[PDB]
């Protein structure tokens, strides 16, 4: 037996949740664009030196559905909060999310990882001390990544377990 | 008068049965004449061939992706991609015929039919037909669809044309 970990990818639409999590599942990437409706995924990793199962949830960031996103927060255990640092408006979309989980989930204490995706593109809007001192802000840990190159892929999602593991061990 | 064209449907590559369309060019000629084109061929690329890739039982039923074949693609006969011409039309039944998009102004080729009225994307897509027969055939190809989306059969355009 080994513990299953339910974490979920939220952000704004494009920012690249469905390319990461595929580049964790697949080891691919491609350079389209499928929007996602919900997808869910398992993957079973080792994470300081522990198996454990990953369990995925995929979400839609398409605005108009921002009512229906109470029973995917109610569940989720920890949350990979995505933003592109090529887009300073999803940047911005962080602030709402996070307010909706702790919303939701009637708790300051939830865990989360900030993650700016797209760090291999030129175009950078949002700074790096912009994010960190946000995320400092939250309490919770940032971590730069892109889909396309890999970096930092492994490290959001074996983050966020960590984060989930001080939460429940609290 | 508004043209009419057809899609035979096939399911695993077996025949299910005719959907045909009414376009109206009355209200939405630009758009009605890319879904027209599209369903002839005429300019040498169109919906022959291609799936519905996304069916959620309840909602829809999407296709018209003919370049990549995975519900990314799709072109208009007048490039990549053509304005959102106007939503006077409304998204009010079962049936209607109505203009996918990736936001503002990016009508390619992808499209879908209702299944029921989806009235939220009234002013977001174009509304450009609507099913004039074989609407049961559409009811037919929900139950290849999933609550994603996800299709567990191919189900595919195996001919279509003007009539
Ligand atoms: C939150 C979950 N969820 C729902 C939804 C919502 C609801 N409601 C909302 C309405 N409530 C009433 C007011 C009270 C009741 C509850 C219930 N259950 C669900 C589903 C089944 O829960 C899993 C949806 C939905 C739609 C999206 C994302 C998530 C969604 C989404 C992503 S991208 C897009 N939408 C537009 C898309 N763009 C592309 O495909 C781009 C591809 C690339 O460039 C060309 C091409 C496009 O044009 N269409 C053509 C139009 C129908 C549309 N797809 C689509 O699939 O809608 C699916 C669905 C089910 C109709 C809506
Ligand atoms: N250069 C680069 N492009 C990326 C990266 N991650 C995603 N993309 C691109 O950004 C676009 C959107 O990616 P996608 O993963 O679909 O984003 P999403 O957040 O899941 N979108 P949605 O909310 O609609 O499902 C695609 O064209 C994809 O190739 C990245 O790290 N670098
Ligand atoms: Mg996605």
């Amino acid at each position: 037996s080994m513990t299953e970990y339910k974490l979920v990818v939220v952000g704004a639409r494009g920012v690249g949740k469905s390319a990461l999590t595929i580049q964790l599942i697949q080891n691919h990437f491609v350079d389209e664009y499928d929007p996602t409706i919900e997808d869910s995924y398992r993957k079973q990793v080792v994470i300081d030196g522990e198996t454990c199962l990953l369990d995925i949830l995929d979400t839609a960031g398409q605005e108009e559905y921002s009512a229906m996103r109470d029973q995917y927060m109610r569940t989720g255990e920890g949350f990979l909060c995505v933003f592109a640092i090529n887009n300073t408006k999803s940047f911005e979309d962080i602030h709402h999310y996070r307010e909706q989980i702790k919303r939701v989930k009637d708790s300051e204490d939830v865990p989360m990882v900030l993650v700016g995706n797209k760090c291999d593109l030129p175009s950078r809007t949002v700074d790096t001390k912009q994010a960190q001192d946000l995320a400092r802000s939250y309490g919770i840990p940032f971590i730069e990544t892109s889909a396309k190159t890999r970096q930092g892929v492994d490290d959001a999602f074996y983050t966020l377990v960590r984060e989930i593991r001080k939460h429940k061990e609290k | 008068v508004n043209p009419t064209v057809f899609f035979d449907i096939a399911v695993d590559g077996e025949p299910l049965g005719r959907v045909s369309f009414e376009l109206f060019a009355d209200k939405v000629p630009k758009t009605a004449e890319n879904f027209r084109a599209l369903s002839t061929g005429e300019k040498g690329f169109g919906y022959k061939g291609s799936c519905f890739h996304r069916i959620i039982p309840g909602f829809m039923c999407q296709g018209g992706d003919f370049t990549r074949h995975n519900g990314t693609g799709g072109k208009s006969i007048y490039g990549e991609k053509f304005e959102d011409e106007n939503f006077i039309l409304k998204h009010t039944g079962p049936g209607i015929l109505s203009m996918a998009n990736a936001g503002p102004n990016t009508n390619g080729s992808q499209f879908f039919i209702c299944t029921a009225k989806t009235e939220w994307l009234d002013g977001k897509h174009v509304v450009f037909g609507k099913v004039k027969e074989g609407m049961n055939i559409v009811e037919a190809m929900e139950r290849f669809g999933s609550r994603n989306g996800k299709t567990s059969k191919k189900i595919t355009i195996a001919d279509c044309g003007q009539l």
